């Protein structure tokens, strides 16, 4: 069977060029239309266009101008070229059959200008650490690191239960992160809780008791 | 079989060919019966190992596959006898999907040659739709 | 350029219940719109083309009806495993565009959210800023408002906010909430509170804490 999978640069600097390649399976890329969705943040798809058999390309109009779509026969792959890019453009990226019958897995392009920032790992306890009731929320704040992502655990794996780890938000150019744990008053501070944070970009892990 | 001319217009109404991308009904009538006289079990043997199928005489070598052409690419991923059938469903998407290319219905010679630039309305004209 | 309007932007049902989603196009565009499901982590899966041709390999479940600006997705009996994101998308004019989406959610009983307030730790004082975190959690429906305020003014810059997606394990949602300010402004004032309005009570939970207290 057909099988599609976008590969390239996960980073694009403003008023750079981003570029990704579609390698396809299973049959000729002379052998289909071919084309690039992408998806932004809220759930917003755009159709970036397509590349029929007669090397004959469709474009846009919002892209227009800005976007390139080519294919290699002989590596059996197509691309996409979007010059000039802006935050705007940071989304999820697709390439698709244009039947709409072969998706790719996708892959996430980022646009900044941020260099790579290990996080700070900040401690969230009650005001004045003393519960109120059968059980107790405590919290871990990850704020200003790049690029994504991180990995957050609670006493290094071994509390797993009653954990809400959110989606990181965008701040200032950087990103922010925050995980709540809630455990049984009788747990803590008994026991001790840590979080551990890992991030793989910094090659730093740090952690932080609650 | 074989479509009356209203009865195939209002069937290609039906699938979506009025207006798709650009090309108003006039357009697919003229063309079906310069192809086919809007018959869809209509066949033609090409110098090559290619045949062509259907109400709109779509190739074997580039847009379906009959298991026995040299060269196929099965661009519509149809088999060609789907482009036989009464039901002309299969028949019209292969039709859009080589539309969508960007020589549109110069694809057909015979639309060039019989409909292109022509009062192609006139073939709808007459017609309950 | 056509617009797609998809409604409702969300359904929340129950499995084995039947719904119908709804997509409407600004031009006529025949019988030129196609459906997508797009569960989370994944990506997109053609289930209808052409509005109501079915793909062979896709449920018989789901079907599709309409033609020229009205179209409708239907999915007889919902189940588990449907719940996500559905677009339509209309190929008979290029550029293609996309409907909105319309969210397809698990539903369950209402659940009012625990909430939690958190002051900015030593550490980051010390760097010289100052986080205030407000945890909402396990709540039901999706629907709630969160309003920040500072000394008894209700406060909307600086704050960002995070949502999980409908919750694996018990099928509520939960929220995080942040205000961030500069050690300074911080140490300016002295009561913090998150309030928190959910379809559970007329009455909006407060959380808060005082800066000259505990």
């Amino acid at each position: 069977e057909v099988q599609l999978q976008e590969s390239g640069p996960s980073l694009v600097k403003p008023s750079q060029t981003l570029s990704l390649t579609c390698s396809v399976t299973g049959d000729s890329v002379t052998s289909d239309f071919w084309s690039w969705i992408r998806k932004f943040p809220g759930n917003k798809l755009e159709y970036m266009g397509y590349i029929s058999y007669s090397g004959s390309t469709y474009y846009h109009p919002s892209l227009k101008s800005r976007i390139s779509i080519t294919r290699d026969t002989s590596k059996n792959q197509y691309y996409l070229q979007l010059n000039s890019v802006t935050t705007e453009d940071t989304a999820t990226y697709y390439c698709a059959s244009w039947g709409g019958d072969v998706w790719g897995a996708g892959t996430t392009v980022t646009v900044s200008s941020a260099k790579t920032t290990a996080p700070s790992v900040y401690p969230l306890a009650p005001v004045c650490g003393d519960t109120t009731g059968s059980s107790v929320t405590l919290g871990c704040l990850v704020k200003g690191y790049f690029p994504e992502p991180v990995t957050l655990t609670w006493n290094s794996g071994s509390l797993s239960s009653g954990v809400h780890t959110f989606p990181a938000v965008l701040q200032s150019d950087l990103y922010t992160l925050s995980s709540s744990v809630t455990v049984t008053s009788s747990t803590w501070p008994s026991q001790s809780i840590t979080c551990n944070v890992a991030h793989p970009a910094s090659s730093t892990k740090v952690d932080k008791k609650i | 079989k074989v479509f009356g001319r209203c009865e195939l217009a209002a069937a290609m109404k039906r699938h979506g060919l009025d207006n798709y991308r650009g090309y108003s009904l006039g357009n697919w009538v003229c063309a079906a019966k310069f192809e086919s006289n809007f018959n869809t079990q209509a066949t033609n043997r090409n110098t090559d190992g290619s045949t062509d199928y259907g109400i709109l005489q779509i190739n074997s070598r580039w847009w379906c596959n009959d298991g026995r052409t040299p060269g196929s690419r099965n661009l519509c991923n149809i088999p060609c006898s789907a482009l036989l059938s009464s039901d002309i469903t299969a028949s019209v998407n292969c039709a859009k999907k080589i539309v969508s290319d960007g020589n549109g219905m110069n694809a057909w010679v015979a639309w060039r040659n019989r409909c292109k630039g022509t009062d192609v309305q006139a073939w709808i004209r007459g017609c309950r739709l | 350029d056509i617009v797609l309007t998809q409604s409702p932007a969300t359904l929340s049902v129950t499995p084995g219940d039947s719904v119908s989603l709804s997509c409407r196009a600004s031009q006529s565009i025949s019988n030129n719109l196609h459906w997508y499901q797009q569960k989370s982590h994944e990506s997109p899966r053609l289930l209808i083309k052409y509005a109501s041709q079915s793909i062979s390999g896709i449920p018989s479940r789901f079907s599709g009806s309409g033609s020229g600006t009205d179209f409708t997705l239907s999915i007889n009996s919902v189940e588990t495993e449907d719940f996500g994101m559905y677009f339509c998308q209309q190929s008979n004019s290029w550029p293609y565009t996309f409907g909105g989406g319309t969210k397809l959610e698990i539903k369950r009983a209402d659940a009012a959210p625990t909430v939690s307030i958190f002051p900015p730790s030593s550490e980051q004082l010390t760097s010289g800023g100052a986080s205030v975190v407000c945890f909402l959690n396990n709540f039901y429906p999706k629907d709630i408002n969160v309003k920040w305020k500072i000394d008894g003014s209700e406060r909307q810059n600086g704050v960002l906010n995070s949502w999980t997606d409908q919750d694996s394990k018990d099928s509520t949602y939960s929220m995080s909430s942040t205000l961030t300010l500069t050690k300074d402004e911080y140490e300016r004032h002295n009561s913090y509170t998150c309030e928190a309005t959910h379809k559970t009570s007329t009455s909006p939970i407060v959380k808060s804490f005082n800066r000259n207290e505990c």
